[PDB]
């Protein structure tokens, strides 16, 4: 079953257990191993991999990882993946003293909107974007990773998993406990995540829930029924929440030019509605020179 | 609104009209299944859509639950005696994709009166996820409802109701709906929910996205008028007191008409 990988090295661990990176002894590919165990005797093969498997198969683009096999056994699941270098995480903190060039980020930012657009438009809710899902190569490519928290949507959406998201990644309508939630989560977490590429800091590090949205609150201004309709009708709403006026992008990502301004005050729309897509933030200015760098690794 | 995903719609419909040939049952794989039969079939189908309503299921499950066991049921042969274990490793299986808050293994195992064992439910949910390669993000009829839903002007929950009660009647008879895609058998029920409550017909604004005009649904529409007609007097009836609740507005307690133009 497995004659035909040798391990190398645990490449970390994750939802399943132990990511091995392996090597086929007969075509020379370098892969990444997940190792899923199966229940065998209690709750059966989890809905966690369920879900994983069957919505990768779907997804074939360049900006989405690549499942390329999944092998049985009666005791076993092992997900073959194509083999990515590192993930976004781990490359920011390498990069703390050379800080990263902007083609680089405006290249990789691009390239997480083809990848997330590529979801959407297949009904596929990622709900779990951050760097540490983000995986790149030595070639400049990045691609959307561990699909273990995704959901095929139907239209409209309807009431999904409220506990989704990691907490710093996680859009302001899931804080204040809403009904329903759409693809526009997915867009929060990336305009987080542009900002943290600029900065090489994480946008809104809370140490809670309403640590969380007052750290939103102090920086896009705190939300009301002009920017947000129906903000205050919202379940977690509390009418007692300071009124922070809105911070300058200038201070809030100095490094970044009036087009990234734009298109990431646009990400950061409180409003679900209002905030940009992956299909709209495609064509905004920003990207008319977008080429493909490699990284320095 | 973002809800509604206006910039995606138009892909993802075009994307399920093309997923839903691939995760196609074989038309008339009954005839091929030695042991098994259609009423065999509507009387697992009527089971399931009571777990269903004790489990306090989604639709959707129930829609996926059917694909699942039409799929594998395509491909393996199986005795009466297993039929029901395929179908309760089918909705595990549906309820792990689809559920927030999908039951326990157990309560799968209960729902069978202990015919089968633990181990037969979970070796079974393997061999079901070997045989469908693990392709279970199937479109269903629900999936095109809820989207043609949304070209009501206004919306009304008696539509509704009606549309989602007859696709699930659909779900019983694999003769003739094996023949019928699950977007055919949608904007069928559709249109008929419509004509029954409003007198309105199947809109332009959906001949437009869909491409099916009523000459084109003719045929689902006369096997679907007539399952409707005779729902009373049906073997299986676990959907018709579904659908008289309130919470579906007690729709299936309407008088269907008796012609169409």
């Amino acid at each position: 079953s497995m004659e035909n990988f040798q391990k190398v090295e645990k490449i970390g661990e994750g939802t399943y257990g132990v990511v091995y990176k392996a090597r086929n002894k007969l075509t020379g590919e370098v892969v990444a191993l997940k190792k899923i165990r199966l229940d065998t005797e209690t709750e059966g093969v989890p809905s966690t991999a369920i879900r994983e498997i069957s919505l990768l198969k779907e997804l074939n683009h360049p900006n989405i990882v690549k499942l390329l096999d999944v092998i049985h056994t009666e005791n076993k699941l092992y997900l073959v993946f194509e083999f990515l270098h590192q993930d976004l995480k781990k490359f920011m903190d390498a990069s703390a003293l050379t800080g990263i060039p902007l083609p680089l980020i405006k290249s990789y930012l691009f390239q997480l909107l083809q990848g997330l657009a590529f979801c959407h438009s297949h009904r596929v809710l990622h709900r779990d974007l951050k760097p540490q899902n983000l995986l790149i190569n030595t070639e400049g490519a990045i691609k959307l990773a561990d699909f273990g928290l995704a959901r095929a949507f139907g239209v409209p959406v309807r009431t999904y998993t409220h506990e989704v998201v990691t907490l710093w990644y996680r859009a302001p309508e899931i804080l204040l406990g809403c009904k329903y939630y759409s693809t526009a989560v997915d867009i929060w977490s990336l305009g987080c995540i542009f900002a943290e590429m600029v900065t090489r800091r994480a946008l809104f590090p809370g140490d809670s829930e309403i640590d969380q949205l007052f750290r939103i609150f102090r920086t896009l201004g705190t939300p009301d029924e002009v920017v947000w309709p129906g903000v205050t009708s919202m379940p977690d709403y509390k009418p007692s929440f300071p009124k922070w006026a809105r911070q300058d992008f200038s201070k809030v990502v100095p490094p970044l030019d009036e087009d990234g301004r734009s298109l990431l005050s646009q990400m950061l729309h409180y409003d679900p509605n209002k905030r940009i897509s992956a299909k709209a933030a495609l064509a905004h200015p920003f990207f008319q020179d977008v080429t493909k760098p490699v990284p320095h690794l | 609104g973002v809800n509604e995903v206006p910039d995606y719609h138009e892909d993802i419909h075009t994307y399920l009209r093309e997923m839903e040939v691939k995760c196609k049952p074989k038309v008339g794989y009954m005839k091929k299944q030695p042991d098994i039969t259609n009423s065999m079939r509507a009387i697992l189908v009527d089971w399931l859509v009571e777990v269903g309503e004790e489990y306090k299921l989604q639709n959707e499950t129930l829609h996926l639950a059917v694909n699942y066991i039409d799929r594998f049921l395509s491909s393996m042969s199986v005795l009466r005696g297993k039929l029901q274990l395929v179908g309760t490793a089918a909705m595990l299986l549906a309820s792990k994709f689809e559920e927030i808050y999908p039951p326990e293994v157990a309560e799968f195992v209960y729902i069978t009166d202990d015919t089968y064992t633990k181990k037969q439910v979970l070796r079974m949910e393997h061999l079901v996820l070997k045989v469908l390669a693990f392709d279970l993000a199937a479109p269903t009829i629900n999936q095109f409802l809820t989207q043609y839903f949304l070209h009501q002007q206004p919306a009304n929950c008696k539509v509704e109701s009606l549309a989602m009660f007859l696709g699930e009647l659909s779900l019983i008879d694999a003769d003739p709906y094996l023949k019928y895609l699950p977007s055919v058998i949608a904007a069928a029920a559709f249109h008929l929910a419509l004509y029954t409550v409003t007198g309105q017909s199947w809109p332009e604004s959906l001949v437009q996205k869909t491409g099916y005009t009523l000459e084109t649904l003719k045929p689902c529409l006369l096997d679907l008028h007539q399952t409707y007609l005779r729902a009373p007097q049906h073997a299986q009836q676990s959907i018709r007191e579904k659908y008289k609740n309130s919470k579906y507005h007690g729709v299936s307690l309407l008088n269907p008409p008796e012609t169409l133009n």
